[PDB]
């Protein structure tokens, strides 16, 4: 058995949307879903939601 | 912002400012993209015409990085009425694309489901602006921020003398003297999830500022997501 975006957002860096039994993650426009189907890689130099500081 | 902290270098990159003819920042906004700024519909009244300043962190000194943009089109919500303050939302399109740089970056828009849950579920949100610092006081010259806890709808309604519609939500303190204020209207209420920030609401109104027993109320962006997309594709 496997299900629940409640466990811990389904290990998604951002959007989590359970389908059937899997977690199925998504990324905000400007991010690309990592090959692990969980992480969200920033595409541009200044992705949304990120603090543009001396990071 | 009444009794809040100061926004440091690159801490509040999505903050935009609505300056009138005399360059007076009468309201705030949230940077959505190169062209779109999200704001409160009622703010479109305190000026016959205005501009949007971005990268501004201190209204006084011009430390560069500040950039003014002209509004091309103003998409206001057709259901907004001062008699109810419901549907207090409006999207602004600028003639020139906003250049992203230190202290200038958009905020991420979430999805209705996973916002209503996960985001609204969080216990606190971030709000900011160049508005009054004490109610019956000066309007801040430095961009201030403040962590405002999420207030449940029922207590919210019970505290507000006016009807809290489903397109609204309370956030603030009951006793602690911290809360957004006049001049912060249209400003962003973002919510952090892990390391990214998603726009959850915009400063709409409230009864006084940091008023004991009252909370600051915001526009529930969640309810307007599709409208935002509509307006970004232009409609
Ligand atoms: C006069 C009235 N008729 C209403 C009908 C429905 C809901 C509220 C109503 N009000 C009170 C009201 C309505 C709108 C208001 C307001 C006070 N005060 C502001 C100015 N901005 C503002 C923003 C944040 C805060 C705060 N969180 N303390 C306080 C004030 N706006 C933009
Ligand atoms: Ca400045």
């Amino acid at each position: 058995t496997r299900k629940l975006c409640s466990l811990d957002n389904g290990d998604c860096d951002q959007f989590c949307h359970e389908e059937q039994n899997s977690v199925v993650c998504s990324c905000a426009r400007g991010y690309t879903l990592a090959d692990n189907g969980k992480a969200c890689i920033p595409t541009g130099p200044y992705p949304c939601g990120k603090q543009t500081l001396e990071r | 912002i009444v009794g809040g902290q100061e926004c440091k270098d690159g801490e509040c990159p999505w903050q935009a400012l609505l300056i009138n003819e005399e360059n007076e920042g009468f309201c705030g906004g949230t940077i959505l993209s190169e062209f779109y700024i999200l704001t409160a519909a009622h703010c479109l009244y305190q000026a016959k015409r205005f501009k949007v300043r971005v990268g501004d962190r201190n209204t006084e000194q011009e430390e560069g990085g500040e950039a003014v943009h002209e509004v091309e089109v103003v998409i206001k919500h057709n259901r907004f009425t001062k008699e109810t303050y419901d549907f207090d939302i409006a999207v602004l399109r600028l003639k020139t694309p906003i250049t992203f740089r230190m202290n200038v970056a958009p905020a991420c828009l979430p999805e209705r489901d996973w916002a209503e849950s996960t985001l609204m579920t969080q216990k606190t949100g971030i709000v900011s602006g160049f508005g009054r610092t004490h109610e019956k006081g000066r309007q801040s010259t430095r961009l201030k921020m403040l962590e405002v806890p999420y207030v449940d709808r029922n207590s919210c309604k019970l505290s507000s003398s006016f009807i809290i519609t489903q397109n609204m939500f309370c956030a603030g303190y009951d006793t602690k003297q911290e809360d957004a204020c006049q001049g912060d209207s249209g400003g962003p209420h973002v919510t952090r999830f892990k390391d990214t920030y998603f726009v959850t609401g915009i400063v709409s109104w409230g009864e006084g500022c940091a008023r004991k027993g009252k909370y600051g109320i915001y526009t529930k962006v969640t309810a307007f997501l599709k409208w935002i997309d509509r307006s970004m594709k232009t409609r």
